[PDB]
């Protein structure tokens, strides 16, 4: 019962806002989104998570993650996209349940042109 | 500030088995929280990151979990290589503290040590000081008693142990011991004899050579 | 490869000011902060401070005003100083890159050690390490040398410039009622490679300047 992460790919243009949607069986109604951005080398970077914890070092207004009321999914957004923001893009949820498991989303790819 | 605490302080396990190191905050981390080893002499390297996440590159039986005060980090099948300090570390608000450190070292089978004894060097006793060495390599568990005699009177005090690092191949340890004479003194007497008892040998193990007939 | 090397005196008398450099391959200071973290002896890890990306700085508090870490892109170079040094600030220094947005640290490099002393500095005397009873019916040899009375650490042993590694011991140092420290480094051999392979270690001492290559064959 993992999250999803769409759309699988898309593209933007130097600029503007994009945006994912990562969806989640939220069952407990207690439990941390983490929103997170893969290097090449398989090395992963947190971007953002919900809700949200320090601006102290992680400070970076360019990544935000917003609850839609629905309540399931979640807005994944990267404001006025740079050309360095391009790049692989994955979610991931956690549930502070006893266990504390991660559950773990595929992969997702972001470009930026013209 | 925040105080990160780890449990145990040390720890050991035998091979094979899983190993569980925790680490608590004071004032409530989220998740921002990252597990180092650390092996003699070398830098801390990374193991965990984000909590659960296992870094690039390190091996699968090392796995993180917890969130917000209660961290474990958890050694699957915990094999010889892993000998090491442990280290949680959270970056959540300055100043980025550190836990104090868990050792772990592995429980072992029985294995006793090679003696060897080493006399002084011929360009040491000029300088008016003789150190004459007796090497214990690669024995099973520490402890070990090495007692220093020349011409079977027993040397008391004027001798240092140093013992290695629990080795990341076999798991054993090796200890050197240093014997320091006056020149007078070393070419006063004869014979040297090295003398160590450890559970690996059947009985104690006297290691000796004579004065100048080298 | 994503490396830092750290650099500065091996010896500060009490104080003094302490200035350390950390040397930056692989990324551009621009986009990576960069902490240092300090370890006294046989004691824990101590967070030092962090200059990130932009410039700001943040310290430890107990180190109230003593720390200043400062950069240069140009030289790829991180600096930190820290001023009326105590004996209580003799560490090993690291300085470490953190990675990400909401980060954590990743790469460390290899650590300089720093030693407040007002007492001088002594290079070491290195003696060759060989049984007196040159080996007959044993099949296995055991070769060293002994590294005595230097100050202070710390001191690097090879064997044959590296190319000898398996099965070598290097003890840690051991402090004399000299006040001095004094280790061996021992290296276990087949009895048949006696009389083929010539054994040389090489010592060599920083803060001193040391370097010797001592022959072991007796
Ligand atoms: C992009 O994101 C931010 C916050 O959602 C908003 O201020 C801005 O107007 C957004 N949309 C556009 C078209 O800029
Ligand atoms: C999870 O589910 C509960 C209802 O079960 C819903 O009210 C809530 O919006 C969801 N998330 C949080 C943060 O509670
Ligand atoms: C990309 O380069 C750096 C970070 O990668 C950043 O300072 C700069 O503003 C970014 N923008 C562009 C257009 O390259």
């Amino acid at each position: 019962n993992p999250p999803t992460f769409s759309p699988a790919l898309l593209v933007v243009t130097e600029g503007d806002n994009a945006t994912f949607t990562c969806s989640f069986s939220n069952t407990s109604e207690s439990f941390v989104l983490n929103w997170y951005r893969m290097s090449p080398s398989n090395q992963t970077d947190k971007l953002a998570a919900f809700p949200e914890d320090r601006s102290q070092p992680g400070q970076d207004c360019r990544f935000r993650v917003t609850q839609l009321p629905n309540g399931r999914d979640f807005h994944m957004s990267v404001v006025r996209a740079r050309r360095n923001d391009s790049g692989t893009y994955l979610c991931g949820a956690i549930s502070l349940a006893p266990k504390a498991q991660i559950k773990e989303s595929l992969r997702a790819e972001l470009r930026v042109t013209e | 500030d925040i105080v990160m605490t780890q449990s145990p302080d040390s720890l050991a396990v035998s091979l094979g088995e899983r190993a569980t190191i925790n680490c608590k905050s004071s004032e409530s981390v989220s998740n921002d929280v990252a597990w180092y080893q650390q092996k003699p002499g070398q830098p801390p390297k990374l193991l965990i990151n984000y909590a659960f996440h296992r870094f690039t590159g390190v091996p699968d039986r090392f796995s993180g979990s917890g969130y917000g005060t209660d961290f474990t980090l958890t050694i699957s099948s915990l094999q010889a290589e892993d000998v090491a300090v442990y280290y949680c570390h959270q970056a959540y608000s300055s100043p980025y503290t550190f836990g104090q450190g868990t050792k772990l070292e592995i429980k072992r089978t029985v294995a006793a040590p090679s003696v060897f004894i080493f006399p002084p060097s011929d360009e040491q006793l000029k300088s008016g000081t003789a150190s004459v060495v007796c090497l214990l390599n690669n024995f099973y568990p520490r402890e070990a008693k090495v007692q220093w005699k020349v011409d079977n009177a027993l040397q008391s005090g004027n001798s240092q142990e140093s013992v290695t690092e629990q080795d990341s191949k076999d798991s054993t340890y090796s200890l050197s011991s240093t014997l320091t004479l006056s020149k007078a003194d070393y070419e006063k007497h004869k014979v040297y004899a090295c003398e160590v008892t450890h559970q690996g040998l059947s009985s104690p193990v006297t290691k000796s050579f004579n004065r100048g007939e080298c | 490869q994503v490396q830092l090397q750290e650099s500065g005196p091996g010896l500060v008398k009490p104080s003094e000011t302490l200035s350390l450099t950390c040397t930056v391959s692989g990324f551009s200071l621009t986009s990576y902060g960069v902490h240092w973290i300090r370890q006294p002896p046989g004691k824990g890890l101590e967070w030092i401070g962090v200059i990130y990306a932009d410039g700001s700085t943040n310290y430890n508090p107990s180190l109230k005003s003593r720390v200043t870490i400062s950069k240069d892109t140009s030289k790829n170079q991180v600096s930190l100083k820290l001023s009326s040094v105590t004996a209580a600030d003799t560490a090993v220094y690291y300085c470490a890159r953190a990675y990400g947005n909401y980060w954590y640290i990743d790469v460390w490099g290899q650590g300089t050690t720093v030693t407040v002393s007002s007492a001088s500095t002594k290079g070491p005397s290195v003696f060759p390490l060989a049984p007196c009873s040159r080996s007959t019916s044993e099949s296995t040899a055991a070769l060293g040398c002994l590294v005595k009375d230097y100050f202070p650490e710390p001191v690097t042993v090879s064997w044959n410039s590296g190319a000898l590694t398996s099965g070598v011991h290097t003890f840690p140092a051991v402090l004399q009622s000299s006040g001095l420290y004094s280790l061996s480094s021992v290296v276990t051999v087949p009895s048949s490679s006696l009389g083929t392979k010539t054994y040389t270690c090489n010592v060599d001492h920083k803060p001193s300047n040391t370097k010797v290559d001592k022959r072991v064959e007796s």
